[PDB]
């Protein structure tokens, strides 16, 4: 029974880093050369 | 292997509290909150031009004027034949209740009630005139004046 | 005859128009042409009560 | 005749354009030429009801 | 019995709240222009 | 009786917001380009 | 029944940050070019 | 006939361009020409029933 | 007849190279000229599934 709690919060860890991951979009780069 | 679905269901209801069915049911509660809040008591005033003429004798009533909260009335000054006719100066009492805004050299004053049912009185000093011309202002009432056109008794220097 | 409108009222006056372009204001017991006594001033609603019947009302096409 | 369409609505007022380009705009109780008296200004769903029995909506094209 | 005594000293504190704000009268502003 | 007086106080926190945001008007700001 | 205090605890959290994301309105930008 | 195509689509309208290249917008209750009436914009999967029981789908190279 | 070579492909879409020099994109439900329908796209391995019972791979040269 407790090693389902205790499975629960490694998930709980590893899904908010991946979230967090998929949040972040950079900005586009314009390089002009001349 | 069977604890590995069970701690994935609670972990996902852990991380997201709220369906997207709840979701959606919570953006229209939302919406119909401001729509309630942003909506005004009784009916809203009808929008009107209107164009009134006025006469420097002592024994006539000075003109009405009437205002909304928040909105903006512009008056123009004009003479009997309908030229324009600048403004000099104006002396405006209880400035707490309305807001002026005026370029120093045209004719038209643009005015702004701040205060629901409080009315006051406006007196202005044309170019040409030595008789000042004096108004009131009264706001809240079931007509609000977009723009009144106001015929004085003199020639001004347009003609 | 000549008929009047109300233009802006508050508690206790009331700024009238008239066909003529004529413009009045009354108070509690005043005399209107044609219409006898102010009877009451009703602020809310737009209404002016006169002892000859009649109610002076906002115009139709302005309010 | 002349087909009514409401251009915008809020709680209270409602404007309307006409088919002739003539614009209004009404309150509760208000005079419409050819369709009567205003009866209900619904702001929700853009519905006026009029005594006549006839509903000025939305324009199907402008909506 | 009590509650009357409850119910005047919340008038008390509306009552003057509302006659200082009917002594305030702000002073006239000329504007000149040019 | 005691779910009435909770009640009661969270909605003072309620109408007290939404009568200070009903009190704040703007100034109009005029725009001179040339 | 105390599952359901601990749910609406957790509802009433997401809510909150769903709630002031929908409040923010960023201005618009205008560019010129020559 | 006049195909349609989906152009775009989001909950609640959507976008169509015909082999004439007109483009349209729809709304749920809207009317099409040579189709009928919208019976339903489902925004997932790209479909859009049709009074008529023809289904308005995304173009086969464009999608 | 053409035949058609795998250049990339990631979950979903498959990018294909013809003997004539032509390029194609394909989904899951698509039509390839001479083959028919795509019936299964699978990435690793570089396998694509044709109802007409071809198999679409990475050309033999490069790979």
């Amino acid at each position: 029974q407790q090693e389902i709690q205790q499975r629960t919060s490694d998930m709980l860890t590893a899904a908010t880093q991946l979230v967090q991951d998929w949040k972040q979009v950079e900005t586009q780069v314009y390089t002009e050369g001349t | 292997e069977v604890i590995d679905k069970k701690a994935f269901k609670d972990m996902t209801r852990n991380l997201y509290p709220l369906n997207p069915e709840q979701v959606v049911k919570l953006k229209q509660i939302y919406e119909t909150s401001e729509y309630a809040k942003a909506a005004t008591p009784g009916t809203p005033p009808k929008p009107t031009a209107t164009s009134q003429f006025v006469n420097l004798s002592p024994g006539s009533t000075p003109p009405v004027i009437r205002l909304s909260q928040g909105f903006v009335s512009s008056l123009v000054f004009l003479d009997s034949t309908g030229a324009p006719w600048p403004i000099a100066a104006y002396d405006l009492g209880d400035p707490s209740s309305f807001n002026i805004q005026w370029d120093k050299t045209s004719n038209t004053l643009m005015i702004q009630a701040t205060k629901l049912y409080n009315y006051g009185n406006l007196a202005v000093r044309l170019r040409g005139l030595n008789t000042p011309v004096m108004l009131t202002l009264i706001p809240g009432q079931k007509a609000v004046d977009y723009r009144v056109d106001l015929r004085v008794q003199g020639y001004g220097p347009n003609a | 005859r000549i008929i009047y409108y109300i233009q802006a009222v508050i508690p206790g006056r009331a700024w009238l128009i008239g066909s003529n372009g004529s413009t009045l204001t009354v108070r509690e017991g005043s005399k209107i042409p044609g219409y006898g006594m102010v009877k009451l001033i009703d602020s809310l609603q737009g209404r002016i009560l006169t002892s000859s019947g009649q109610v002076i009302k906002f115009s139709q096409e302005d309010s």
